[PDB]
């Protein structure tokens, strides 16, 4: 009988609860995301990588959630290479932030997706 | 007969459409028992009476257009009626069913009656106020994306002093649940009063998200004996910050629910509707109303979450599923929709998988309602070997690991098993789970 | 089975009885159909769940502790289930549904089930307020004695403008009738906007009132899509200093039902309540709820009338009649009571019948109702040729012949016709009546 | 002109139709024209922007679906635009004016410009009260 | 003609003056013109009535005193008429409107008519309570000084979900834009309701205002059908804590602007207010109300920043632009200011310049409009190929430059260009926005 | 394409987003004042150099908007030396503090001026 461990067991939503994504099985997502026409975004955050309560306490009101948006959504990508280049430029640039995936859906006009692609050292 | 039975109608993009599964008493013939139906859901008096001459009554008929037979079923036809746009309320389900389903089920020229479908049309649809949210806002405001939300039952539903329950609500979410909730029964009751409840789950449902780092939600049930008491543990919810409170729509009643459906979309809180008393009317295909009519009602009244049956007959559930949340749903006969259905806009109600359901229907439940869903697993949480915690851990991961696979091309109808085995090999929790329920 | 089927427990004077009528599956026998349909409705998961062993569930279970079969049908047995009293929020019929009927009803070992009848306990009678005045009290301020009250529907329920609507009710009351009413489909549309029929139905009924010096009283239906609305409803009416509201309480629902049922209270109005949707639940005698149950709820959540069938199986009904009048009512098979049903002084509720009556029926209707009843004609007024106040007129006639011969010791089941003859000799509004419908 | 022009649209029952009187500054033709006044009361942006691409632009753009001269009018067409039922807040008339007339009457590439009627779909009109009481209930 | 043109009258510093541009239909003299624009607002009647006997009508008549042609047009003159103190209602811009332009303009005798201009004697002015704050006070509370204001208005204005409007909101305040705003268009609808997009904004805004330590605000639009659910979005920015919120004053109206206006200065909300719908009548020469009327207006019901349009006629935007900041502004016909005009320290109003501007207007309105004042570029922002944030940067640098320019004495008219590519040398946000956009 | 940094880019409102100020350029800001007969004064902070929220949270209401005031304005200055002497004066005394230069206009009886001249190392 294992007891679930209390410290330092942030989670990061989907795919967080499975061991670390590999290259290749980060491409894989990435390709689900571009087969579905949904288009692919990175986001980063150094201060607060996960959610939080400090401007309101209102129902539905929470701080983090929004994170800071790495260039642009990349429209027009055919590529799952492009966004992993994309990955490690600004993991180049913010080795000490969290970095996520994120994809969007013009149709339905919503985000749709996201999933941690990069976690500083020690989460 | 006369005025009633009009197959050479054309309905009225304004008009409500019921489909009836009629059962005439033997002697009956099918025109007569649909124009029955008509008369007797509409205008119609076994009497003559002068006032009629100060109307137009044929604008306030309801006309029975069209009938066919049931398929190997003795004496039994699906009749369709019209009603005009101004027999209803505005915003009231309340009178839409009075006017449809008051009185005719108790013709005596009938054996049986059921009814199976509505068509809602738009100019009626946009006079409720829907969803107080809704499945995108919803997923934005828990900013959960990519996968079925998960939930669990707190057992026994009655028994637990409010402290104890609010513990087992910690170990729940803190495991990897994104909610907990409160049985249909669990109102306010001699051992747990519904404030303390209210306070204790608040209290663990807050660690949980601290400790893990993700939003968590704790269905607050806030069914009561009358409106105001409703209302008293509604504005509590609001108080605590807490985002979501539950409602039984059903033994409430559509009055009280959309009033909480009102005061959830002034306020911001989540609705999770249970359909408890359903069974009661939507269980016999002879008599009643389908459940797909109740779920079109709940979305006009208003409800973020629905529960709609675990499946695992399939085509008539995801039939209701599709008319649930989506914004159009065109007529198919294979899965029980009767009539096209469009919603303007009138956001889509998230529908809620439950019932003695575990670890091993994972690959089912993910592959027949997708993303956009609620997984409630009680027994399948509360009866892991280890506890809540590492309960809750085996559905997180297994559900994961069905997200993966599905995404990365593989079949979960063909390899669902293939796929949870393989994360049993990591996971600890997940194999022990796996050892005791297949 | 071993912990549900208790065919040794005695059942305690604070225990909810429930009579379930219940069809297994083929294959599942009687005590483990039983024992699933106690703890269906109560404890039961099915998984072991280590919880349970944080509190005694012996305490807080349901027992099924008999079962008989019934009599000349294929595999359906009575099964007796005892629920313990702290189960239940005081005051709210909704938990009482939601506990007892919110999920067994779909348990797949069943192939239908139906709830007969419940035994509410005294001690958690005393929890409701029950009738907002009740019998007694609702004739000492109307101050009608001796004789059953008479009432009209007006038709056509859609279609009438509000001051034509009025003007029918003034020409019916004036006639004799004590009260009109607003069909149960009439809250508030287009044609007919709910306050300009509560204004104008107001001065009708008083225009009545001060030429017959009798009072009157006009069902203004309150029943309304949100809580807020149909207090808004019921307000109105105090302020035009009406006696009597209406409401329809299944499709309103019994948490909308309970606060105006106290509200009424607080602000002296009777309250009268409609069945519309009934026969959706308790018409077929395999599965649903029979109408007892449902009348029972309204006599904790609140009314003092209550639709009850027209009878012209008659046993049934007067056994479920005693049970919304009576203080205590005794087991009785023959008539559909399961269980001997104490009130503690809880007010009885007055019912009502109504359904293609005319003056014909008038004998038959006082002899089974008696003097506590409200008998309602809509097209037996409203059809008369001569038209609604000589209807009127010959349906207050008609009864009063029949009080007056009854009270004079003639029998009202031999001699009815002879009765209603004989008053046709000197009443020609009746002779008109009897030429139209006999 | 490409996205707003549309003479083969089929309106829809839950569209708000506008007929505008369009006076064009000379130079500009009439298709032009009506499609100034469809993206100038609607979508349409001077300078291309990304976040477009977050949603379906075609679901909520107004649309110049037909255009006829005006009878013994110097350069003065009828144009008329259909709108989607999306783009407007349920029982406010504040909302449904500012939508059609709030931008367009100040549009450069018109002299003139005069809203003659509106079509409201029966959808829409089921949102708002109206009349307190109305001609026969006042009677 | 009489009673109505009094060229000898000498104005009281009580009287509200109106100076009209009439067009008589031909045939029709100045004078009688003149007389007629005064009667039609004020007395006159077509026919003599015996009431006027019971007052004393000089003391409320309107009087034409002066008269003078237009230079270079047809048949058109410039009337000047004074209206008493005592015609008006304290504090009602509705009343003041009602009675200047209510009924004139439809008069036959005229071809067409425009208000140009009106002098609110102090008397007046003094009874309204002017913006909620005003220039000073809004520079104080937000703590900026020396520099125009930069505001960006988030397009597409529909179909962009809540959290991804939201997430617009933060990107582009971040990168040094002091406010975003809300179209006019955008109030509650379908895809975005209101309390969402409110709630999304403000965790927007307070990321941006905790990374930059700057003050940030979003104009949240609080333009409703009614003024109960205008007064309920204003009420949740008050909650939420955050500085502004935004009204579309003529669609809105003046009654619920003035509402709006007290309740701003009593909470502490600043107040945007949007022009839409002035073009449809202060657009054409002939016919009309100029937008300098609309602006005193709004500056008497209260507001804090109002649209002034872009100008890159100038001197006419000039012109009005000193009558909504000033204290006092002398007659200057070059300017079309035709009344001197004090406010009696009734504070000013911040002028917002918008429309398809971008980085290379910058030095011409940094010049024109000065310090104070607000520059909006809505897809100036969101329009730079990097993204919002660097759109941003470009924006605030590129005003910066200009600011330190000016001030170091450069001349902004000459030099401006040269400004902007000396910056672009060591911004690479705004060398790639100059890229783009030149 | 380049990512506007997320860390340490805390601003100063006014010319905080351009090169910081040389003395020459510093000199020309102070002339300005002094050409429009403005009073220039000296701001100082060593706690909270941005704006935050800790005693209240209602519409406009922030605290760390008051900096403390160095000596007094400088009514009658003439020269701009003056004010960089005082600037001089300030850094030797709070060398950890953020200091800006303020003006007042007498004549429209407001605050009307606020750069940032100088911040600690590292900012
Ligand atoms: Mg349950
Ligand atoms: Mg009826
Ligand atoms: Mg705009």
């Amino acid at each position: 009988m294992q007891v679930w461990p209390i410290l330092n067991l942030k989670k990061y939503e989907t795919l967080s609860y499975l061991p670390p994504l590999t290259t290749d099985q980060l491409a894989r997502q990435v390709d689900y995301l571009l087969n579905n026409k949904w288009v692919p975004c990175l986001e980063f955050e150094t201060d607060h990588g996960f959610v939080y309560r400090e401007h309101h306490n209102s129902p539905g009101y929470y701080d983090g959630r929004y994170w800071t948006m790495w260039k642009l959504p990349m429209f027009g990508c055919t590529d799952p290479a492009q966004v992993l280049n994309e990955l490690e430029e600004c993991k180049k640039e913010y080795p000490n932030a969290f970095i996520r995936i994120i994809g969007f859906d013009s149709n339905r006009e919503v985000q749709c997706i996201s999933f941690i692609a990069y976690k500083p050292a020690g989460y | 007969k006369l005025t009633y039975y009009t197959p050479e109608y054309e309905t009225l993009d304004t008009d409500i459409l019921a489909a009836f599964r009629v059962s005439p008493q033997p002697g009956v013939p099918p025109e007569e028992a649909g124009a029955a139906v008509a008369a007797e859901s509409s205008t119609g008096t076994w009497t003559t009476v002068w006032t009629d001459g100060l109307t137009n009554l044929d604008r306030y008929k309801g006309r029975c257009y069209h009938i066919e037979p049931v398929a190997g079923e003795e004496n039994q036809y699906i009749c369709y009626v019209a009603y005009p746009l101004d027999l209803f309320e505005e915003g009231s389900v309340t009178n839409m069913f009075t006017s449809i389903v008051g009185n005719v089920f108790g013709f005596k020229a009938l054996r049986a009656l059921r009814l199976e479908d509505l068509r809602i049309p738009v100019a009626y649809v946009k006079t409720f106020q829907g969803p107080p949210h809704g499945i995108q806002v919803e997923r934005d405001k828990l900013n959960k994306y990519g996968r079925p939300l998960l939930g669990c039952t707190i057992k026994p539903k009655l028994g637990l002093s409010a402290k104890n329950y609010g513990r087992a609500v910690y170990e729940c979410l803190r495991g990897g649940l994104d909610f907990t909730k409160d049985d249909e029964n669990v109102n306010s009751q001699p051992f747990m009063r519904w404030r303390d409840r209210f306070l204790f789950c608040a209290e663990a449902l807050y660690k949980a998200q601290a400790e893990t780092g993700e939003i968590k939600g704790h269905y607050l049930n806030a069914t009561a004996g009358t409106c105001e008491d409703m209302m008293k543990r509604a504005v509590f919810a609001r108080e605590l910050g807490v985002p979501i409170v539950m409602h039984d729509y059903l033994t409430g009643g559509f009055t009280a629910n959309t009033t909480l459906s009102h005061y959830c979309r002034d306020n911001g809180l989540l609705l999770h509707i249970h359909r408890a008393m359903h069974a009661v009317i939507d269980r016999q295909k002879n008599h009643g109303m389908h459940f797909r009519v109740l779920a079109k009602a709940l979305r006009l009244s208003g409800g973020d979450h629905i529960h709609s049956g675990t499946v695992v007959e399939r085509d008539i559930t995801l039939g209701f599923v599709d008319l649930l949340r989506d914004d159009y749903t065109e007529k198919d006969r294979s899965r029980g929709i009767y009539f096209t259905q469009s919603w303007v806009s009138t956001p889509g109600v998230l529908p809620v998988a439950s019932g003695g359901i575990h670890v091993w229907h994972m690959p089912a439940l993910t592959e027949i309602f997708g993303d956009d869903s609620v997984l409630q697993f009680g027994g399948g949480t509360l009866g892991h070997p280890w506890g809540n915690a590492p309960g809750a851990v085996a559905n997180r991961v297994a559900l994961e690991a069905c997200v993966q696979a599905r995404n990365e091309g593989r079949d979960l109808a063909r390899e669902g098993n293939t796929i949870i085995r393989e994360a049993t090999k990591w996971s600890p929790e997940l194999a022990a789970a796996c050892e005791v329920w297949k």
